[PDB]
C-alpha cells in the first residue's frame, strides 16, 4: 500500500496528509533500504501517475539532503552505511527513469543528485558522470532522455562542493554545451541544457579561468541569446547576468564584439520577458560598478584596489541605453497596473541606477525626451516625460539639478490635474521626490520652507 | 474555477497570518508555528466569476517541514513570502524559488515582502532584487494593515484565468 499513501500526498484533508506523512516517516525509520528501494520501483515505473511518481522521487531526494548542513551530512552518512547492493538498486533504478517521465521537471533528477552528493565526494558512484555525459551526447537520445539528465548535471553542480567534482568539469561543461548547441533540434533540451548552465556557473569557476574554455562558454550562451524560443532567450539573458555578476573581471573582451548588441537588442524587444532581461543585465552592471567604486572608495588604503577593475561599461553604454529606456517608459497599456513588473516599471529602476550610477552624464541624455513629451497629446509619452524627469532627481549634484523650478514645476503642478490618472500619480511621485531634493538646492530661505509647507499639500 | 496554491517562505515572515486575514479578516497577533501544511480554501468574486485558490499554507521552520516539497506536486501557483524587518528571511528567498522551480515548471510565482507596516524596515525596497533576477511580480505586502493585501491574489487570478482585464 505504500503507493496508496504516496497518492494521498496531494490530498487536501489534513488528516489524510498526517496520516500519509506518520506512514512515510515510519517506514523510512523501521526499515530505511527497502523503504527507498520500493520508492525508486514506483518512481521508474511509467504505469504510475504523476503524483505517485513525484511523491516517491521527494521521499527519496528528502531523505538524502536537508536545508540544515548538520542535517544534511547525517543523512548522506545514513544513505552510505546503507547496504551497497541496496543502494546500487536505488541508483539503477533511478537512472533508468530518466527519459521516462512525461512531465517537464523530472523528479529523478533530483534523486540523482542527492544521492551523488553524498557517494561523490567519498567516490562511490564513479559510472555516475560518464553515464550521464553519454546520455546527452548519444545521438540516439530521446528529448526526455537529454532534458532528464541535463537537469540532473546541473543540480549536481549547483548542490555539491566544488572541490569534490572538478576532476571532470571539462566533461559536464560538454555536456551542457552539446544540449546548449545551436543544432540541437528540441527547445525544450535546449532549454534544460540553459538552466543547467545557469545552476552551474558558481561550479565552474576553475574553468573560466581558462581563458579557451572561457571562450566556448560566452560562445554557446550569446547563441543561445538568439534562439528562436523566447524561454531559451530568457534564460540565455539571465546567464549573461549571472556571469556579469560573478565574472565582472572577464568580461572586457566581450562587451563590445558582443554583449553589448545582443542587451540592446533584448531590451528593445516586444516580448516583455524578454526585454525585462536584457534590461536587467543593465541595471545589474550598474549595481557591479556602484560596488567596484564603493570599494575603490579607499583612500583610506591598503594597497591598490582589491583587484577592482570598474570599466565603466554603463557610463560608455549610457548613451545608447537611454533613449531606449526613456522610450520603454511609454510601454504603458489601459489594463496595466503601477505596479506590474514589466519592462516600464524595469526601465524606471534601471534609469535610477544610472542616476546614481553616473550621477550627472544622465541629465543631458534625459532631458530632450522631458522636453519633447511633457506636453504630448499622449498620455504614454506625457507620462513616461514625467516619470523620466523624476528618476534623474537621485545623483546629479542639486546645483545642476535646479532644472525643476524654472521651467519643471509649474508644469509639473499642472500636470497633476492631467485627465489620465497615471500620469497624475506619476507627477505626484515626481513633485514628492523633488521635496526631497530641495533642501540639497536650498537656496533661498523663507522661500524654500513655504515652497515646502504649500507643495506638501500635494 | 479552482487552483492549487502553495505559500511558502521562512518561518515567522506572517505566511499563516496573512492566509487568515484574508480568511476571516482577523489579525492573529501570536505566531504559533504551522506543521507542515494548513490547506485552506479562499474564495474572490471577480467581473468573471468566483475563482478559489486552495492554499497550502507551508511551514516555514525546518523542523515543522513535514513533507515540505511533496506539498508543491501540481501546484499552480505559488507566492513566496519574506520578513522585511528580517534580512534573514529575504537572503533564504532564492531557496525557496529552487525548491519550487525543481517541482513546478512554468508556474506563476509572486514574491512578497511583508510587514511593511513596521517603522524602521530591515530589508528595504533598493535591496530587493530577486524579482528583477528571475522576471518575477513583486509586492510590499501587510497583513496587520492590509496593504496590499489583495495584489498577489489579483496577479495570480489575471495570470491563470489570462485576462488582464479580470477585477475583484
Ligand atoms: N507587524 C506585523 N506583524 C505581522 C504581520 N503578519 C504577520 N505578523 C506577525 O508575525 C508573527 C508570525 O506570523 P505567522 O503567520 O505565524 O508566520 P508563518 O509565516 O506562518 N510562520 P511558520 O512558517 O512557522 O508557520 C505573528 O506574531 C504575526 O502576528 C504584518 O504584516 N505586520
Ligand atoms: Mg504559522
Amino acid at each position: 500500500e505504500l503507493i496508496t499513501i504516496l497518492e494521498k500526498t496531494v490530498s487536501p484533508d489534513r488528516l489524510e496528509l498526517e496520516a500519509a506523512q506518520k506512514f512515510l516517516e515510519r517506514a523510512a525509520v523501521e526499515n530505511l533500504p527497502t523503504f527507498l528501494v520500493e520508492l525508486s520501483r514506483v518512481l521508474a515505473n511509467p504505469g504510475n501517475s504523476q503524483v505517485a511518481r513525484v511523491a516517491a522521487g521527494l521521499q527519496i531526494k528528502n531523505s538524502l539532503t536537508s536545508k540544515d548542513p548538520d542535517i544534511k551530512a547525517q543523512y548522506q552518512q545514513r544513505w552510505l552505511a546503507i547496504d551497497a547492493n541496496a543502494r546500487r538498486e536505488v541508483k539503477n533504478y533511478v537512472l533508468q527513469t530518466l527519459g521516462t517521465e512525461t512531465y517537464r521537471p523530472s523528479s529523478a533528477s533530483q534523486c540523482v543528485a542527492g544521492i551523488a552528493c553524498a557517494e561523490i565526494p567519498v567516490n562511490q558512484w564513479p559510472e555516475l558522470i560518464p553515464q550521464l555525459v553519454a546520455n546527452v551526447t548519444n545521438p540516439n537520445s530521446t528529448e526526455h532522455m537529454k532534458e532528464s539528465t541535463l537537469e540532473a548535471i546541473g543540480y549536481i553542480c549547483q548542490d555539491i562542493d566544488p572541490e569534490q567534482l572538478q576532476d571532470k568539469s571539462n566533461e559536464i561543461l560538454t555536456a551542457i554545451i552539446q544540449g546548449m548547441r545551436k543544432e540541437e533540434p528540441s527547445n525544450n533540451v535546449k532549454l534544460a541544457a540553459t538552466n543547467a548552465l545557469l545552476n552551474s556557473l558558481e561550479f565552474t569557476k576553475a574553468n573560466f579561468d581558462k581563458e579557451s574554455e572561457r571562450h566556448f562558454i560566452m560562445q554557446v550562451v550569446c547563441e543561445a541569446t538568439q534562439c528562436p524560443d523566447t524561454r531559451v532567450r530568457v534564460a540565455a539573458l539571465q546567464n549573461l547576468v549571472k556571469i556579469m555578476s560573478l565574472y565582472y573581471q572577464y568580461m572586457e573582451t566581450y562587451m563590445g564584439p558582443a554583449l553589448f548588441a545582443i542587451t540592446i537588442e533584448a531590451m528593445k524587444s516586444d516580448i516583455d520577458e524578454v526585454a525585462l532581461q536584457g534590461i536587467e543585465f543593465w541595471s545589474n552592471v550598474c549595481d557591479e560598478e556602484m560596488d567596484l567604486a564603493i570599494e575603490a572608495s579607499e583612500a583610506a588604503e591598503q594597497g591598490r584596489p582589491p583587484e577592482h577593475t570598474s570599466k565603466f561599461y554603463a557610463k560608455g553604454a549610457l548613451q545608447y541605453l537611454v533613449p531606449i529606456l526613456t522610450q520603454t517608459l511609454t510601454k504603458q497599456d489601459e489594463n496595466d497596473d503601477d505596479d506590474d513588473w514589466n519592462p516600464c516599471k524595469a526601465a524606471g529602476v534601471c534609469l535610477m541606477l544610472l542616476a546614481t550610477c553616473c550621477e550627472d552624464d544622465i541629465v543631458p541624455h534625459v532631458l530632450p525626451f522631458i522636453k519633447e513629451h511633457i506636453k504630448n497629446p499622449d498620455w504614454r509619452y506625457r507620462d513616461a516625460a514625467v516619470m523620466a524627469f523624476g528618476c534623474i532627481l537621485e545623483g546629479p549634484e542639486p546645483s545642476q539639478l535646479k532644472p525643476l523650478v524654472i521651467q519643471a514645476m509649474p508644469t509639473l503642478i499642472e500636470l497633476m490635474k492631467d485627465p489620465s490618472v497615471v500620469v497624475r500619480d506619476t507627477a505626484a511621485w515626481t513633485v514628492g521626490r523633488i521635496c526631497e531634493l530641495l533642501p540639497e538646492a536650498a537656496i533661498n530661505d523663507v522661500y524654500l520652507a513655504p515652497l515646502l509647507q504649500c507643495l506638501i499639500e500635494g | 474555477v479552482q487552483f492549487k496554491l502553495v505559500l511558502v517562505g521562512d518561518g515567522g515572515t506572517g505566511k499563516t497570518t496573512f492566509v487568515k486575514r484574508h480568511l476571516t479578516g482577523e489579525f492573529e497577533k501570536k505566531y504559533v508555528a504551522t506543521l507542515g501544511v494548513e490547506v485552506h480554501p479562499l474564495v474572490f468574486h471577480t467581473n468573471r466569476g468566483p475563482i478559489k485558490f486552495n492554499v497550502w499554507d507551508t511551514a516555514g521552520q525546518e523542523k515543522f517541514g513535514g513533507l515540505r516539497d511533496g506539498y508543491y506536486i501540481q501546484a499552480q501557483c505559488a507566492i513566496i513570502m519574506f520578513d522585511v524587518t528580517s534580512r534573514v528571511t529575504y537572503k533564504n528567498v532564492p531557496n525557496w524559488h529552487r525548491d519550487l522551480v525543481r517541482v513546478c515548471e512554468n508556474i506563476p510565482i509572486v514574491l512578497c515582502g511583508n510587514k511593511v507596516d513596521i517603522k524602521d524596515r530591515k530589508v528595504k525596497a533598493k535591496s530587493i532584487v530577486f524579482h528583477r533576477k528571475k522576471n518575477l511580480q513583486y509586492y510590499d505586502i501587510s497583513a496587520k494593515s492590509n496593504y496590499n493585501f489583495e495584489k498577489p491574489f489579483l496577479w495570480l487570478a489575471r495570470k491563470l484565468i489570462g485576462d488582464p482585464n479580470l477585477e475583484f
